[PDB]
């Protein structure tokens, strides 16, 4: 058990997200342009994607339009909130972009659904304050998406690979690091 | 359809994950682990109650809304105050709805009350409440086992100690707005600041109540 | 009078509600079962066809386990209530007992299921009947009946449905030890009862042999056409 | 202690277990069969607890051919691995003092050979090789080492001895003998035991 | 009391000698009842056997079952053993007893020796934890052979050609692995027996096609 | 007779269900769908009942609904059981996607749903659905599917079929003209357009009366839209004018 | 079954007559038990066992209530039957005068011929067990009746 | 909080030919406190049983009058009085009853069969018994069983034999009362004296 | 004061597949302290209710409400679909607050559901 | 025939439904009441049953609020229609706490039409005999709806319902612009309901109720009276 690592931070018109790679899955995609990133015990982040996937499609078919991220996080936080008493370990990170006004968005919650709106970058996993600090000094307000990229990229490595997504208005690019 | 349901369903808490969680957590232990713990908030909050009005105060937003009328602090576990709040707030909503008049403190106050005894102290939020309505202002203090206090200045959080020396030393009934604003402020910063303040000429009781905007 | 309520008797003892349920399933598909020493043939005329109709989906032929099966005649949406509960029971019974499930056991829960429903107002039967063959553990053939009003009994050929009383006649004068001597014999057999009311074989008749020790197998119309064929030589 | 060790190959998934018997009170002989089979091209296997694990594969596989009788097809390996994932997670949390280690491998015609590992907790993985037992981890390492994506039918089963008789001269004694199946395209076939002397 | 007979569900409310958030009302009935069967709810000296020890093999002509009473009859078709609590032991293959009678009378065919294995085993699987303590092998004769089934209340249910439970266990267990032959006559097969429980530290049965005999 | 009338759960002495015949007979009163199957695709044809002047238009669709990535669905007869049969495939559809990870197959959610609409002709004090369904779909065991349900709680899978108002004439054209394993999507939305215009004798046709939606398989894919006005009024004047030609 | 297991006994046949009636008195509450039946049973029952009181014969009725007969007939000739045995009964008889007396009854009331295979025969005695006649033993005491 | 107090007796149970015999002591007390020197432990049934309890006072109570009330009930529904082995079973069965939460009693039934000869069972707190010659129980059964075992006989020689052997038991035992009775079941009924201790 | 509240292991002498993972150790001792209290607060609410009216007022209070309830309870849907519980809640009290039943766990969307006819059975107490 | 018009949970030989028919007809004898949907906004109107000096004004009210954005108003039976109204105002308040944001109309509308559907199929009750018109502004948008006492509902522009409703909806029909703005709907408004009117309109006999972006007001008595001179 090694719980592992889920990071985001936004840029202009563009948002990252990466985790740790070696082994579960921890990014999955609620929509176009939305993801979500769980870390924790590995039963309790599979049981919740797959509630949350349940959710998000009766809804989607329910009222015929796109899902936005506050939503997301909402619905979320309602799903953890019914374990009061005996929760899930996960803590959740989303990180997406607004379907009308391609607005970025990261959120953070812990493992009852406390949810936190930042506007720099969030950090979730069992060594967040550690990595809070280069997180805190290598980031830079306004960069273009390749600076975002090294920049994400550099806070994972120095704090074993990582998988990144860089998320843009048209295209989304996928990308796996690891360092010599 | 699965073949092993025999009566529908019902809603509310669920606890599916106690034993397992139980023993998941005394191994865990055991090897030397660690697991996601509870975010908590402990920042100072005080309030008083000045000539025509209310003065809540708290340190660095915290000031959650139930009504035009009335405000609340609270000091614990974030989500447990979130969600009691949230939940009073549409409740009396819905009754101002009914009745078609602002509701009164001691209203919430009740409802606040009987669902922390309810829940048998399990949901901790220790939360500061006030107001004002026709009677006039009112303050009051309840705590996570569902225990209320009616009291003419309060304190909450850490540094309560000083704060509560200082409201000892400088208070003096019916005192003015900008008083009791000084008051708060300094018994705050003796432990930024928001301060909110509710008075009784800025509401008429006089009028049929309308959906505020949120 | 006394025939509108499930619970009322007549001034001579006479239930006419289960009567009238009876009623409906002279009105269904012709279906005839016979019973051969290592084989067992059910056969099933098609009412009518519509060049516009899958026909997989219409099948009144069912399977509820390896070794048992199923044909009825009645009410179609009926039936596969009936159906699904056989299999549920069926799959569950060797849960309990490493033993595969007899086609005695299978039939007396079927009527039982069948009887629960003629004991209150609140509730209309069912209005289908059944024929049921099989293999038993040791492997000996079975032929069984089921009715509405919940009875069962033990038969060598039948036939029920609409214009049973010629097919049945049919089989009792045609029925001996040396018309059962072979696969092929009892399968022609079958043919030629369901060829008394059928207007032309081949595409009003479908057949499902299972043998011992093996599962259940449909007959294609190529096959079907061929023993027409060779019955009409 | 008991054994489960699988491999998957292009084309087939080779899978082996132990035939000893958790006995203490009754003395019995070491003939125990630990597969379980659910279907033409399914195998299961558990090890753990006596008494729940025979119970669990049995509700399994009745689970499995009541879909098949109902349906007239057959499940997918994944879709019987969710399903069984989901009946664990559930038995599980109804049972506090419980432990069964779940190892599934099956064949399809679209998707080829898989094979899926599952822990006692009920967590889902589907990996090329796999292991449960006393040195579980020490053949992990071993087969990562000797592994090759491309391997025959018989250098698994050379393998598969290289790892028991590297695991003797390092561990333990393992007198009980393995049972070997292997997973093809035509079903389910049978190959000879391997013991030592 | 018509109106409240309507009501079909009786609370104690609506009963007599109530007051208060309580009463008079859980001190009315105390009769004896009437008529049911059910274990008690969980909250002295219980016999056990301890110093006993069994053996029981199977070959061609049928199952030779020997201990040192501590053989249960169930049927004229079927045999059991018991080891550990006397009283479960006995209870639980009373029970099975009925089963297989009543499966009898429906069906108008003896059951079989998997069938009742697995209905015992069933039966003493639902208290698993509660305390239960019995271990049992079963022997008898059906349409597929002579069987042997081992069955206790950790919910294990195996079978074999060859069991011994028992203090001497082990001797006995080794003594009859090295004389044992599935191509065995009678009387080879009941000196293999005597000699093996003889090792251990004497009753004898052997079932047959139509029900088993005593030997000594 | 009217002595064998009150309820669903009698017999009459022929043994028939006078309550489910009047149930079945309601369907006949409301507007006219339609279901063809080609090799590469399968189609959906429905007649546009509110025409008022002063109506609105803010949904998706009228009588068009989606089930599922896989399927869609038609209505006919009372709005307010449909909206319920509706929102019940929905969640079973969701409920065996999340029990299994692997959508449902199509007859397993059109028998599913027929138990339900069955349960109610067996209980007395409860009133049967008078609803029938046009169903559609792709499958990874069959491919391109079509089927139909009725109150009674019977179904069947056909290969064009018709129900509503004027179903007869409909199938009757259909028997004739639809011809096996040799239909592509232009092909049946010709045949469509020309039965419509057929069967619906209140006037000529516009592309405001009828909705068309087309179900393909693209690029491991399945892919549901509803054709726009501007492809109805195509479709249309090219059937005018081959009429023109014809004569 | 039930008596047995509690009890290490055998039940009597009035015991047991009793113990089926018990439930066919219950009809017409449906508010009772949810299992309880609307409409009164339409089945007739004889009965007939050896206890320690000797051979006992009893007779139970759709309305719930059971008596014992020295001989008694049900079905569609009931009465032609009762009135046949009422002038051939008599306390000092041999079980094979019964069997032959019961035996011409029914041949005299049947609307078919009696051929030994439209018809069924049992038997209980002191010491010996429920016995239901075979083939060969229908057609011996058919033959010369 | 217990549940459980422990009371001072000693029962004993001789089966003859054609009569049966059970005597107990008449002492109830707490350990080192003396309740009442007169209470006899044997109860009579019907006509040709009886029973003779020892432990916790209570639960003795409560099984009597729950055996005494199912005697009723059988003799209203069968016409007849029930046999001493159909006590027994059903006995048995109550006692298993309560398996989770047992009654501390221990029973001894004696009395005559149905060929009129002297019948002795023997129970433990959850069910267990069998027929048995003679038996002692109570709290000196241990120190008293020997004796019997080195020492049928007719009914003087075996009164002799209980009179000496309850004389030797009390002295030596700290829970034997200051009287003892004595039942006799024959075939013309039954009789009972006391002698004093 | 609502939330409050103040031997049934039978032997059949009196399917498997449907039931299963379950045992009477597991299910004698509650897993939280607040497991009963919140599944049946309904209930015990209501059992107030009808002690504090019935001590007060008499007899017919409770058995009018128990009867109001009892008829208002009979016009629902079939157990395998959801229902309003309109009336039911009016006369209740229940039509103006809001409780954690309601925003969690939401019973009109469950993620499992039986048969129809198996339900209907059910709740009649055939089965 | 009338064999089949007494039960509801029984279908004639020509498949309908009776005592459906017979609900609509007593919602088709009420007081009349408009909506009128325009180019920004939408309004409600309707008329009073009190018409008397006894009547206190603070009351009861026919158009209600539902949410900040939501207001209806009906004809028909008033108590069915006061317990369909908490039903709402419950609903909304749902939906608010579970998604964090104010409910669209269409979602309120379908879910009180589902809650209005159960009472038509159960043997022992009977259909509400009650309409209802609801009026909302969702991303910059208006909305106007129709629900029947059968369940289902229609998406409207302009319509009118209650006591002589078909002239009401042809004079819509001949009057009616799809550029039109709030005061011209409100004259509108006003002018179909007085052509049903018997009396002489004032103030205190109508209530009116608009919503624009800002949310859901209901006018008061003398905002309503300068609406009507202006007209004259």
């Amino acid at each position: 058990y090694n719980g592992g690592a889920v990071m985001a931070m936004k840029g202009k018109n563009c948002v990252a997200i990466a985790a740790d790679r070696r082994d579960f899955q921890k990014i999955f995609p609620m929509g176009d342009r939305l993801y979500i990133g769980l870390a924790g015990l590995a039963t309790d982040v599979q049981t919740v994607a797959q509630r949350l996937k349940f959710r998000l499609n009766l809804y989607e078919l329910k009222e015929g339009r796109q899902i936005k991220p506050y939503t997301l996080m909402s619905m979320v936080a309602n799903l953890l909130y019914e374990k009061r008493f005996g929760p899930y370990y996960t803590e959740p990170v989303i990180a997406g972009l607004d379907p009308k006004t391609f607005k970025p968005f990261i959120c953070s919650l812990d493992l009852i659904g406390c949810p936190m709106v930042t506007d720099d970058f969030v950090v979730s996993g069992t060594c967040a304050e550690q990595m809070y600090g280069m997180c805190e000094s290598l980031w830079e307000p306004n960069m273009d998406p390749d600076h975002l990229f090294e920049t994400i990229s550099q806070a994972m490595l120095n704090a074993m690979g990582v998988i990144v997504h860089i998320i843009e208005k048209d295209k989304i690019t996928t990308r796996t690091l690891k360092a010599r | 359809a699965a073949v092993s349901v025999y009566a529908p369903p019902v809603g509310g808490f669920s606890f599916d994950n106690c034993r397992r969680n139980a023993v998941l957590e005394a191994d865990f232990a055991k090897r030397g682990y660690k697991l996601p713990k509870v975010r908590k908030t402990g920042t100072t909050i005080a309030g008083v109650v000045y000539k025509d009005g209310i003065v809540l105060g708290a340190d660095t937003s915290k000031i959650h809304f139930i009504s035009p009328n009335i405000y609340c602090c609270g000091a614990g576990t974030a989500a447990d105050t979130d969600m009691t709040t949230q939940l009073i707030s549409s409740n009396l909503e819905l009754h101002s709805l009914s009745t078609g008049r602002l509701p009164r403190v001691v209203t919430a106050n009740r409802m606040l009350k009987q669902m922390l005894f309810r829940y048998q102290g399990y949901i901790g939020a220790a939360l500061v409440l006030g107001g004002v309505d026709v009677t006039g202002p009112h303050l009051y203090s309840i705590y996570p086992h569902g225990s209320t206090d009616k009291l003419p200045y309060v304190t909450m959080g850490s540094g309560s100690l000083a704060a509560m020396a200082v409201f000892e030393d400088k208070f003096r009934p019916d005192m003015e707005e900008e008083e009791a604003k000084n008051l708060v402020s300094e018994a705050i910063a003796a432990g930024n600041i928001d301060l909110c303040v509710i008075s009784k000429n800025k509401l008429d009781f006089l009028r049929p109540y309308t959906v505020p905007n949120k | 009078s006394y025939d509108r309520a499930i619970t009322v008797f007549s001034p001579d003892g006479h239930l006419f509600q289960v009567e009238y349920a009876q009623e409906a399933v002279k009105k269904g598909s012709t279906a005839v079962g016979v019973r051969g020493r290592d084989i067992v043939v059910l056969g099933v005329e098609k009412k009518s066809v519509a060049k516009l109709q899958d026909e997989r989906t219409v099948r009144k032929i069912c399977a509820l386990d390896d070794n048992v099966c199923m044909a009825f005649a009645g009410l179609t949406a009926d039936a596969r209530i009936v159906i699904n509960r056989a299999r549920v029971e069926c799959q569950s019974h060797r849960l309990t007992v490493e033993d595969p499930v007899t086609v005695e056991y299978i039939t007396r829960y079927i009527a039982s299921l069948k009887q629960r429903y003629t004991q209150s107002n609140g509730r209309r039967p069912f209005g289908i009947s059944a024929l049921i063959v099989g293999f038993d553990f040791d492997g000996t053939p079975r032929l069984y009946q089921t009715d509405p009003s919940g009875t069962y009994h033990a038969w060598k050929a039948n036939a029920i449905g609409r214009g049973a009383k010629s097919v049945r006649e049919f089989l009792e004068k045609n029925y001996t030890d040396e018309a059962i001597e072979t696969d092929d014999l009892t399968i022609k057999l079958v043919i030629k009862a369901l060829l008394e009311v059928v207007q032309s074989g081949g595409k009003n008749i479908e057949l499902a042999v299972m043998r011992r020790d093996q599962s259940l197998k449909i007959l294609n119309p190529e096959e079907i056409e061929k023993y027409v064929a060779e019955i009409e030589k | 202690m008991e054994y489960l060790i699988g491999i998957q190959g292009p084309d087939y998934v080779l899978v082996a277990s132990d035939r000893v018997a958790a006995s203490n009170i009754v003395q019995m002989k070491d003939d125990h069969d630990k597969m379980f089979k659910m279907s033409e091209k399914i195998l299961l296997l558990c090890v753990g607890e006596a008494g729940d694990t025979v119970q669990f594969a049995e509700y399994i596989q009745k689970n499995v051919q009541l879909y098949k009788m109902r349906n007239g097809y057959e499940l997918s390996p994944t879709a019987a691995a969710n399903f069984t994932r989901r009946n664990l997670a559930d038995c599980l949390r109804s049972r506090t003092p419980y432990h069964v280690n779940l190892l599934l491998a099956g064949y399809d015609e679209h998707e080829g050979p898989a094979l899926y590992y599952m822990d006692y907790l009920a967590a889902l993985a589907k990996a090329p090789f796999a292991a449960h037992g006393y040195g579980a981890f020490l053949t992990l390492s071993i087969l990562d080492r000797y592994y090759t994506p491309t391997i025959s039918r018989e250098r698994a089963v050379e393998l598969l001895r290289k790892c028991l008789e590297e695991l003797q001269k390092r561990f333990i004694l393992n007198l009980p003998t393995f049972s070997v199946r292997i997973i093809d395209k035509n079903g389910i076939h049978d190959l000879d035991n391997i013991s030592f002397p | 009391m018509a109106l409240a007979s309507v009501l079909e569900r009786p609370l104690p409310v609506n009963q007599r000698g109530f007051f208060g958030l309580g009463g008079r009302a859980d001190l009315l009935d105390l009769g004896p009842g009437s008529l049911s069967d059910g274990l008690s709810l969980a909250a002295p000296g219980i016999e056990m056997l301890h110093g006993t020890t069994t053996l029981a093999f199977k070959f061609r002509h049928g199952v030779i079952v020997a201990a040192d009473k501590k053989v249960i009859e169930i049927n004229p078709y079927l045999l059991g053993t018991m080891a550990g609590g006397a009283a479960d032991c006995s209870f639980w293959e009373r029970l099975l007893a009925r089963q297989c009678r009543i499966y009898e009378l429906r069906n108008k065919e003896r059951i079989s020796v998997a069938a009742a294995s697995k209905l015992l085993a069933n039966m003493v699987y639902q208290y698993k934890g509660m305390g239960l303590s019995m271990g049992t092998m079963i022997c008898g004769w059906d349409k597929r052979g002579p069987g042997l089934y081992y069955v206790d209340s950790e919910g294990n249910r195996i079978s074999g050609a060859t069991f011994s439970v028992g203090s001497g266990s082990v001797y006995a267990y080794g003594v009859m692995d090295r004389g044992y032959s599935y191509d065995l006559e009678v009387e080879q097969a009941y000196d293999l027996a005597r000699r093996a429980i003889y090792q251990a530290t004497v009753n004898l049965y052997h079932v047959r096609e139509d029900g088993w005999i005593r030997v000594s | 007779s009217r002595r064998y009338d009150s309820r669903t759960t009698i017999f009459s002495p022929e043994g028939r269900l006078y309550q489910v015949e009047y149930a079945m007979e309601a369907i006949g009163h409301a507007g006219t769908c339609l279901g063809i199957l080609a090799n590469d695709g399968v189609l959906l044809a429905a007649e546009r009942r509110n025409i008022h002047k002063l109506l609105d238009e803010v949904f998706f669709s009228e009588k068009i609904y989606k089930l599922n990535e896989d399927m869609a669905c038609s209505v006919a007869g009372i709005t307010s059981d449909a909206n319920v049969l509706t929102n019940e495939l929905r969640l079973i559809a969701q409920r065996y996607l999340l029990q299994y990870q692997e959508p449902i197959p199509c007859e397993q959610l059109v028998t599913a749903l027929c138990d339900i609409k069955q349960a109610y002709t067996q209980f007395g004090g409860k009133r049967p659905f008078g609803v029938s369904l046009l169903y559609i779909g792709w499958d990874k065991h069959y491919g391109f599917q079509l089927y139909q349900s009725d109150p009674s709680g019977n179904y069947g899978g056909w290969k064009a079929t018709c129900i509503g108002n004027n179903s007869a004439a409909a199938v009757s054209m259909l028997k004739q003209d639809y011809k096996e394993g040799e239909m592509t999507l232009k092909s049946a939305l010709a045949l469509a357009i020309k039965v419509l215009n057929k069967t619906m004798d209140v006037s000529k046709l516009s592309a405001e009366k009828v909705e068309i939606a087309t179900l393909t398989r693209e690029n491991g894919k399945t892919v549901i839209r509803v054709l726009k006005q501007k492809e109805v009024e195509q479709l249309i004047k090219k059937h005018e004018e081959e009429e023109a030609k014809a004569e | 079954q039930n008596h047995w297991f509690t009890y290490n006994e055998t039940m009597t046949v009035e015991s047991v007559t009793q113990a089926v009636s018990n439930l066919a008195l219950q009809f017409g509450e449906e508010d009772a038990d949810p299992g309880a039946m609307s409409r009164p049973f339409g089945v007739a029952l004889l009965f007939g066992g050896v206890d320690e009181k000797g051979p006992q014969l009893f007779h139970m009725d759709p309305s719930g209530t059971f008596v014992q007969c020295d001989a008694r007939a049900i079905g569609s000739a009931s009465e032609g039957a009762q009135s046949s045995l009422q002038e051939v009964y008599h306390k000092s008889m041999t079980l094979k005068e019964a069997i032959k007396s019961s035996l011409i009854i029914l041949k005299q009331v049947m609307e078919e011929k009696l051929n030994a295979t439209n018809i069924e025969l049992a038997t209980v005695q002191p010491g010996q067990n429920f016995h239901m006649f075979t083939k060969e033993e229908l057609e011996e005491v058919i033959k010369d009746i | 909080f217990s549940p459980y107090v422990f009371n001072g007796g000693t029962i004993l149970a001789i089966a003859g030919e054609d009569f049966a015999i059970v005597a107990s002591d008449t002492r109830l007390s707490e350990g080192f406190s003396i309740h009442t020197r007169d209470s006899p432990k044997c109860y009579k049934l019907t006509d040709k049983t009886v029973i003779g309890c020892s432990g916790f006072h209570g639960d003795c109570l409560t099984l009597t009058k729950i055996i005494e009330a199912r005697l009723k009930m059988y003799k209203h529904s069968n016409n007849k009085a029930m046999t001493t082995g159909a006590i027994a079973a059903m006995l048995s069965t109550i006692l298993y009853s309560r398996r989770f939460f047992p009654y501390y009693v221990y029973n001894i039934i004696g009395g005559l069969d149905e060929e009129g000869k002297g019948a002795v069972y023997s129970f433990d707190p959850v069910g267990s018994y069998q027929r048995d010659s003679f038996k002692a129980g109570g709290s000196a059964s241990a120190m008293l069983q020997p004796l019997l075992d080195n020492q049928p006989l007719s009914l003087d020689r075996a009164m002799r034999l209980v009179k000496d052997v309850f004389i030797s038991a009390a002295e030596r035992d700290v829970y034997t009362g200051d009287a003892l009775r004595i039942c006799i079941v024959t075939k013309e009924g039954i009789r009972e004296e006391t002698v004093s201790l | 004061m609502n939330a409050r509240g103040l031997d049934s292991i039978p032997v059949t002498e009196l399917d498997l597949l449907r039931k299963g993972f379950s045992c009477v150790k597991n299910e004698l001792l509650p897993s939280h302290p607040l497991e009963l209290s919140e599944k049946n607060f309904q209930l015990n609410q209501d059992k107030m209710n009808f002690s504090t009216l019935r001590n007060i007022q008499g007899l017919f209070a409770p058995l009018k409400l128990q009867m109001e309830f009892k008829a208002v309870q009979q016009v629902q849907r079939l157990p395998f679909l959801s229902s309003s519980n309109l009336s039911l809640d009016v006369l209740r009290g229940n039509d103006e607050t809001i409780g954690f039943e309601d925003i969690l766990n939401d019973p009109s969307q469950s993620e499992v559901m039986g048969e129809p006819h198996l339900m209907v059975e059910y709740k009649l107490g055939l089965l | 025939e009338r064999g089949y018009s007494f039960s509801l949970t029984t279908f004639s030989p020509s498949g309908k439904l009776v005592q459906i028919e017979y609900a609509l007809a007593a919602v088709a004898g009420g007081a009349p009441s408009v909506g009128i949907k325009a180019a920004n906004g939408v309004v409600l109107a309707t008329e009073k049953k009190q018409k008397s000096i006894l009547y206190d004004e603070r009351s009861v009210h026919k158009v209600e609020p539902i949410t900040k954005h939501i207001g209806l108003v009906y004809s028909g039976m008033g108590p069915d229609y006061r317990v369909l109204v908490h039903r709402a105002r419950k609903l909304a308040q749902q939906y608010y706490l579970v998604y964090q944001e104010p409910i669209p109309t269409a979602q309120l509308v379908q879910r009180v039409a589902s809650v209005m559907q159960e009472y038509t199929q159960s043997g022992g009750v009977r259909p509400f005999g009650v309409s209802l018109l609801i009026c909302g502004w969702n991303e910059g948008r208006p909305y106007l709806f129709q629900s029947d006492p059968s369940g289902a509902y229609f998406a409207w522009k302009a319509t009118a319902m209650g006591k002589n409703y078909v002239n009401g909806k042809t004079f819509l029909e001949k009057r009616y612009n799809e550029d039109l703005e709030l005061e011209d709907a409100i004259h509108t408004a006003i002018l179909t309901l007085k052509e049903s009117f018997e009396g002489q309109m004032t103030e205190d006999n109508i209530e009116v109720g608009i919503c624009n972006e800002a949310g859901f007001r209901r006018l008061t008595p003398t905002e309503v009276k300068d609406y009507l001179a202006a007209i004259a």
